[PDB]
């Protein structure tokens, strides 16, 4: 039994889990949108 | 029979930018995503 | 109390990855079709361009359409550089986000074990009632 | 890895795509890895 | 009896520990090596 903790890393650890969840996905959000802009100037010039 | 062999440097141009494309891939490589059915992957091809 | 409201909001957390990941596949499917129509169009001006220099003497001449042709072959060029690169972008995000999702997965599955473990307790203590 | 080089191998156009010794390895590969797989989920769970 | 029998399930357990062991090291030194053998491939396939 050698490895322990302790309380306030479970909790830090779970709101670390939780940040870092919502940030990739607003990340994922922007490269969506910008990849929407792109595609349609592209669409537009090549006509 | 030129425009003929124009057409033949296409396909082998294409090939090789997709074959390049797939020579990239590494293990620890980022862009590498999942692809359930390599049975509908697999096509009737003909001989090289 | 503590670990079911931490395990609720885990399962919040990971029902909004799941969305998030299906929507970036369906516009990385979209970005492939634009990559493939530019393609299409290159072709077309690679072809026009070559099937037009084919004139005779005296007649083959620099007119105001060929800047245009090389331009805009030119152009597409630089568009299809710029598609690739924002597929590759997009490609990175959502192998990051498919990561973060196996480590909710597996933290979710930690935290049902022991919700398990804590409820067996609470079974076992009412015999000294 | 093999699932997505496969999947944009069968991207090739027109006569160009055929049946490869590239192809027979990318086969032989994801056989040879759902193996090792389902022998160590079985390890797994006789760990557990 | 009952000494036997936790002596007999820490046995059981080392012996689970080494199997298990060798069994990771050959599926980490088979699948590099078929991940070699598919990029040299695809280079060979590249060049002609």
């Amino acid at each position: 039994p050698s490895r322990r903790f302790q309380l306030p890393d479970w909790h830090t650890n779970s709101y670390l889990l939780s940040t870092n969840a919502q940030l990739q996905r607003d990340a994922s959000h922007q490269i969506r949108q910008e990849a929407r802009v792109l595609r349609n100037e592209t669409n537009n010039q090549t006509i | 029979h030129k425009e003929t062999c124009e057409m033949d440097w296409s396909d082998k141009m294409e090939a090789y930018n997709i074959d390049e494309t797939c020579g990239r891939h590494h293990s620890q490589s980022t862009e590498v995503q999942a692809h359930p059915y390599s049975t509908t992957f697999q096509e009737s091809a003909s001989t090289p | 109390r503590e670990m079911e409201k931490v395990y609720s909001e885990l399962k919040w957390q990971e029902k909004n990855t799941l969305e998030e990941i299906a929507e970036l596949q369906e516009d990385i499917r979209h970005l492939e079709e634009d990559l493939r129509t530019k393609l299409l169009s290159l072709k077309l001006s690679h072809t026009r361009l070559e099937a037009r220099t084919y004139r005779p003497n005296v007649e083959l001449c620099r007119d105001q359409a060929q800047y245009g042709l090389t331009d805009e072959v030119h152009q597409l060029e630089a568009t299809i550089a710029a598609l690739k690169q924002k597929l590759a972008q997009a490609q990175d995000a959502l192998d990051a986000l498919c990561k973060h999702l196996a480590r909710l997965q597996a933290d979710i599955a930690c935290k049902a074990n022991s919700m398990l473990l804590d409820t067996k307790c609470m079974d076992t203590r009412r015999k000294l009632t | 890895v093999a699932q997505t080089r496969l999947y944009l191998r069968s991207h090739r156009p027109n006569m160009e795509l055929c049946r490869d010794a590239a192809q027979f390895r990318l086969l032989s590969e994801v056989e040879e890895l759902n193996m090792s797989l389902t022998a160590l989920r079985e390890k797994l769970l006789e760990a557990e | 009896a009952r000494y036997h029998q936790a002596f007999a399930d820490r046995d059981q357990s080392e012996r689970q520990r080494h199997e298990s062991q060798q069994l990771a090291t050959e599926t980490q030194a088979l699948a590099q090596r078929t991940q070699q053998d598919s990029t040299r491939t695809v280079g060979e396939r590249l060049q002609d």
